[PDB]
């Protein structure tokens, strides 16, 4: 869908979940 | 498991 | 999920529970990819060695859940299946090659704070992110240990493993339609999917567009969280032409 993968309670509100940064830090 | 509404099992 | 943690509310709004009607029990995980389509592992629906061959009316899909066992009134939504589609070259005889299936819902599900679809990868997102060391996220209501069961949805982040290491960890023949993920013994950290997590999603958050993509489907393992073993995942992008053909022909 057009807004696939954007979570209402996180990305849509610019709130981060407690461990997504661990994923980002691995994308070197 | 808690029983689900019967509407979904019919 | 072994060595994971409780999910946050709305953390995985594409999570789907495959639920048997009678007896009422969890069968597998799955994921929401549109308002009418759910993705899962073929072995969740068809595995003749275990006399498993479910039909549409055997099953329900529960979407928007957090608690494993509770009926989450006003939050979860329960959908009936219109049709199951299993990959025509799913190899249940040998190694679970092409372990993928789609389920079309009888009616569209309403999106909410708790119900929202995941993206499927394009070629470029797959090439950029499916690299050894890059971490994805696995979620499910499966067992907490190989040898018990969680109150709420569990989550674990795990690194993709180099293909030679995947191959050298098992006697099973690995194919390009699979990848493996998990920590190595020397890495200290732990975690794996386990019984009941099958069919659920392995997701990655693209750093290019900040969207979550489903790269894998929980497919198979040897035990759970064993040192020197890795979880194996269906390679979603490599099977996407089949996904698209099904949705275009039947959607
Ligand atoms: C699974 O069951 C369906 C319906 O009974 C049948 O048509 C199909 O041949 C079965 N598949 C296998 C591999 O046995
Ligand atoms: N990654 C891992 N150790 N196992 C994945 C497959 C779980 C499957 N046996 C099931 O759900 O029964
Ligand atoms: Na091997
Ligand atoms: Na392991």
């Amino acid at each position: 869908e057009a807004d696939c993968g954007l979570r209402p309670l996180f990305e849509k509100k610019s709130l981060e979940d407690k461990t997504e940064r661990e994923l980002l830090e691995s994308y070197i | 498991f808690e029983e689900i509404p019967e509407e979904y099992l019919q | 999920i072994v060595e994971g943690s409780d999910a946050e509310i709305g953390m995985s709004p594409w999570q789907v529970m495959l639920f048997r009607k009678s007896p009422q029990e969890l069968l597998c995980g799955a994921s929401l990819i549109s308002d009418r389509w759910v993705l899962t592992a073929a072995h969740c629906l068809l595995y003749p060695p275990w006399d498993k061959n479910f039909t549409e009316n055997d099953l329900l899909v529960r979407i928007g859940k957090h608690s494993r066992t509770r009926y989450e009134r006003n939050i979860e939504k329960i959908s009936m299946l219109e049709k199951i589609y299993i990959h025509p070259r799913y190899n249940w005889r040998e190694n679970l090659d092409r372990d993928i299936a789609l389920m079309k819902l009888k009616k569209p599900v309403a999106f909410s704070d708790y119900i929202h679809p995941v993206c499927l990868p394009d070629r470029e997102t797959a090439a950029s992110l499916l690299q050894a060391g890059y971490k994805g996220r696995v979620t499910g209501w499966g067992n907490l240990k190989e040898t018990g069961q969680p109150s709420v949805l569990q989550v674990v982040n795990l690194p993709i493993v180099e293909r030679p290491v995947c191959k050298d960890s098992t006697r099973i023949r690995i194919t390009d339609n699979m990848f493996c993920a998990g920590y190595k013994p020397d890495e200290g950290k732990r975690g794996d999917a386990c019984e009941g997590d099958s069919g659920g999603p392995f997701v990655m958050k693209s750093p290019f567009n900040n969207r979550w993509y489903q790269m894998g489907i929980v497919s198979w393992g040897e035990g759970c969280d064993r040192d020197g073993k890795y979880g194996f995942y269906t390679h979603v992008f490599r099977l996407k032409k089949w996904i698209q053909k099904v949705i275009d022909q039947f959607g």
